[PDB]
């Protein structure tokens, strides 16, 4: 929705702020996850190890049809089970490091219920356009 | 105006990158290791075709490429890779005793007949043999009251490895390619001296087929120029640097050893032989290469007034090479298998006025100036490579025949303030006779993110 | 849009051409990023040096908004002092071989006017969603 | 679209079905393209054929404008000769399995005519949002 | 010693046959035919997928 | 994982898995004599009686 890119906040600088704050810079830990160069056979594993975790990141944001490195709202309904907590309690205060320490547990089977039918509303937009 | 990003952008940044190999299909018909190209080289093909570009003009350069020298860097360890499995000889720095090798109730002056006690495959007992070797792989033992008593020319500074009789020093041409994201820029000027902008530039991703030809004071089986005769040298100011003289047409050079020789195997230790020169089965003669005289006398006056043109006033003169060691004074190449160095003093031996001379009206149109060649077996043939190897010997009379293509020259120092300014052959560094190739080649980086301004807005 | 590719010019056949012209052939570049076959360990790197640098090419145009390989127009302000010249210019008879070399000297800055966050309209987005 | 994902037939369970139950299923068989473990020189080249052969099903795909791991439609006229076969007796009897064996001699030349004019509609897209 | 020279056999390996599952790369998978009257060359009308065999 | 009526070619006597498995085991049991003593003084005379 712009042109621009990432802050001068450098790797980790956001992490022990907050939820919100931590919503801004992601752009930076996007950012860092590729380089290059040699030592031989102890580090080529080390050059193609930073390419098997990346793709794979972008292999389930591509599954979930946010595709990008990004805010991606879906409209799968949360279980009130996951953490029992409203939207202020979560977002003013609270880390993504100690947020993911609650979410972590259940983060496979939200995945587990991030499982089932994304190609079936692809289909749905197929039928707005080719029925419709 | 607004800020726009473009992929896909046809923009280029010289970079070096590690280029790899392409050899073409039918090598892949015989066996492995037979050649370092046909087992494990890529299958080469003409799809990636010569595309012509627009209106570019690029700048090239030889004398600080990086394909030269990583080049001469892959030869280097793809023959050094060739000798590992092969015997390392070992038992044979034992003392040889040499006599006259008399071949039937005559001596010859090139071999001697050493007989020496080898360890047989079981290690407590031992026999004897013998074997004829090369007078430059024989040097005497000590200063010691024995005349008869001699030596290999190795044991005092290295081991060497025998080649193997299965492989084969045949030059199989390369194609160097550039890998996923970068690209060769070929120069197609016909007139292009090697340095500078050039006006006419192709993209390709395989190089031609260069042939590895491993070659002092003369370049062999190269590529020709298109027009004219080309000189190229970083600056010919400069006495010390090595003039290399493409030329336009080839001069056809025979080789040959005529004395029949055999191949005698010992048997040395388990499971591993020692190939060696037994008898010659026949009459001692002179190995010699032939050149034909008019062909090579209108060569050295066409080289001389491509000389004369970066030199108007003064005429050019040819002299025969500095001396020293046989291994650099000569023209030294592998004739099949046996490896020849040979005596040039008779091909640069002249000097060239200002006026061309036909070479109608000659004495007779089949004279042939012949060079005397000697053969070795203990090549001391580079450094950082497992730095000799043991040739091993081949049966019956050998011949070649081969197209000079290029020239080696160096000119004198600059003294008397002298009209002739004379010119000797030179050899020894070998990354020259790759450079002589590799001429028209460069390897650019493709950058594709380009950005530019525009009036769209988001 | 429409799903298909690219022109039959060859891989770098639009160099030396105009600015409009190799905005023209722009998937014939893109297109030729990637191969793959076997020459041991001196070729292996020769692999992932195509991978290694494709990524890089796959990220920053996932960061900007782009997320692709085609023409990418942004709302950030063009500072005058990096050519000084009109549209007309530059794209009628320029070529972005010799374009690249006016403009390289500033493309860290440019990309440095294109950093702090895209991330904020990826907000905004959200704003238009969760509160309006 | 949906934030949700795959399904939980296992990676080849459609094959054998339908068309439209293939047009199914479709996002396990995408996301089982990348794993990694190590058994040295042998099986490292398993890894970086995991990847080679993976970016290229997303360089052809971004080339088309589909840009994802999806149904993507396009509006180039389908030949008739390529199959001469109505919608109903291709999409609720025939398998991708045997329709491959009859679009695949004609799969190379129909990639040759998605490969005109991608570039220009972005162009055009550039002109609706500049010139108008 | 007349053809070549045998390395001993180091006493701390052994020859014990570890059976060895072979596996397929990402992007590939391995077939199984499941006919138990299966020749070995022909049709299987019963296969299945896996990784691993 | 049994698939649907999928019906499938099958052939022993040309597959690659067993000329890969053979160079495999080759390749393998040729890496694990490496490190062991190859004898080598072993090649003397033996004299050898009846082993009574
Ligand atoms: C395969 O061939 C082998 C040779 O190639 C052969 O080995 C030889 O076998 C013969 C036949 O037995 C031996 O010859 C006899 O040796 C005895 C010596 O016995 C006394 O000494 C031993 C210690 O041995 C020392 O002496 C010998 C001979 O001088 C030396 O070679 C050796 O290096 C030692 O220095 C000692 O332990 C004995 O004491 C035991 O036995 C007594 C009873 O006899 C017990 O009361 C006591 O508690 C203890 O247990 C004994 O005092 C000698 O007396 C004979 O005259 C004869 O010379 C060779 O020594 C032997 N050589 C080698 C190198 O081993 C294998 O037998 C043959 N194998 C097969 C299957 O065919
Ligand atoms: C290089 O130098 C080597 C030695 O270092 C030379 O080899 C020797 O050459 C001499 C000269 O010819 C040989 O001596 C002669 O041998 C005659 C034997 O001929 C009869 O026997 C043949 C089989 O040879 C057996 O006998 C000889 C002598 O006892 C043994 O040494 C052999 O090992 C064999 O057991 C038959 O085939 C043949 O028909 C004859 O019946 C003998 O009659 C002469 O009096 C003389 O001694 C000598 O045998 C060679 N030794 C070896 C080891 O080959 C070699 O020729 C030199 N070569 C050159 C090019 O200079
Ligand atoms: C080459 O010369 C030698 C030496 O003269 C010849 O051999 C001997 O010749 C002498 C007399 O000339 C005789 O006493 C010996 O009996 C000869 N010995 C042998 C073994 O022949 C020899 O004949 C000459 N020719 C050749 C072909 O070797
Ligand atoms: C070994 O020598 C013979 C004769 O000395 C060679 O035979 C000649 O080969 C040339 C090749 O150009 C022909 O022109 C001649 O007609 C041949 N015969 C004669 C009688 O000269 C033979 O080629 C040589 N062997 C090798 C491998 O070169």
């Amino acid at each position: 929705a712009v042109g621009i890119g990432a802050v001068f906040l450098g790797f980790l600088g956001a992490a022990g702020s907050t939820m919100g704050a931590a919503s801004m810079t992601l752009t930076v830990q996007a950012r860092n996850l590729l380089s290059g160069t040699v030592w031989g056979i102890k580090q080529l594993q080390a050059r193609v190890l930073a390419v098997e975790r990346y793709l794979r990141d972008q292999q389930l944001l591509g599954i979930w049809g946010c595709s990008g490195k990004l805010i991606c709202c879906t409209n799968v309904p949360w279980n009130s089970s996951w953490s029992n907590r409203n939207l202020s309690e979560i977002w003013d205060n609270m880390t993504w490091l100690q947020w993911d320490k609650e979410i972590s547990n259940y983060t496979q089977i939200i995945y587990g219920l991030l499982e089932e039918s994304q190609n079936q509303q692809e289909k749905n937009e197929q039928d707005l356009l080719a029925l419709d | 105006l607004w800020v726009t990003v473009y992929y896909g952008v046809p923009v280029w940044k010289e970079a070096k990158t590690t280029l790899f190999c392409a050899s073409d299909a039918r090598a892949y018909e015989k066996e492995v290791h037979n050649v370092w190209a046909t087992h494990a080289c890529v299958p080469t093909d003409p799809s990636p075709q010569e595309l012509v570009l627009g209106n570019v003009t690029e700048n090239f350069n030889m004398w600080k490429n990086d394909m030269v020298d990583q080049m001469h860097e892959d030869i280097i360890s793809l023959w050094d890779q060739s000798l590992k499995p092969c015997v390392k000889l070992t038992p044979l720095c034992v003392t040889l005793i040499c006599s006259n090798a008399t071949v039937k109730n005559g001596t010859v002056e090139e071999m001697k007949n050493c007989s020496f006690n080898t360890t047989t495959e079981i290690r407590d007992k031992e026999k004897k043999e013998y074997a004829l070797f090369y007078k430059p792989d024989i040097v005497p033992l000590s200063e010691t009251n024995n005349t008869s008593e001699y030596r290999l020319i190795n044991c005092n500074t290295s081991a060497c490895t025998q080649a193997c009789p299965k492989v084969t020093f045949e030059p199989i041409p390369i194609h160097y390619c550039a890998p996923a994201g970068y690209a060769i820029l070929k120069c197609n000027d016909e007139t292009f001296n090697g340095t500078g902008p050039c006006s006419n530039v192709s993209t390709v991703q395989c190089t031609h087929g260069i042939r590895p030809v491993v070659s002092t004071q003369l370049l062999l089986n190269g590529s020709l120029a298109e027009k004219e005769i080309v000189i190229r040298s970083e600056n010919l100011t400069n006495n010390a640097k090595i003039i290399i003289v493409h030329l336009h047409t080839p001069v056809e050079i025979v080789c040959t050893r005529p004395n029949n020789n055999t191949r005698k195997s010992v048997r040395i230790g388990p499971g591993q032989t020692f190939y060696a020169t037994g008898d010659i089965i026949g009459d001692i003669k002179q190995a010699h290469c032939n050149i034909s005289e008019e062909k090579w006398n209108d060569t050295l006056q066409k080289v001389g007034i491509e000389l004369q043109k970066h030199f108007p006033n003064k005429t050019i003169k040819y002299n025969q090479s500095a001396g020293g060691d046989m291994e650099i004074t000569t023209h030294s190449f592998n004739c099949g298998g046996e490896f020849f160095y040979c005596n040039t003093s008779n091909l640069f031996n002249g000097t060239y006025n200002g006026t061309y001379i036909s070479t109608n009206s000659s004495a007779n149109s089949t004279s042939t100036i012949t060079l005397q060649c000697r053969i070795k077996q203990i090549i001391n043939m580079w450094q950082g490579v497992g730095r000799c190897m043991y040739a091993p010997p081949i049966a019956g009379n050998i011949t070649c025949r081969s197209n000079i293509t290029g020239l080696l020259l160096t000119r004198d120092g600059g003294t008397n303030s002298n009209e002739t300014e004379t010119f000797r052959p030179a050899g020894g560094d070998m990354r020259d006779n790759w450079r002589s190739e590799l001429y028209k080649y460069k390897v650019v980086k493709i950058e594709p993110l380009g950005v530019a301004p525009t009036r769209c807005k988001r």
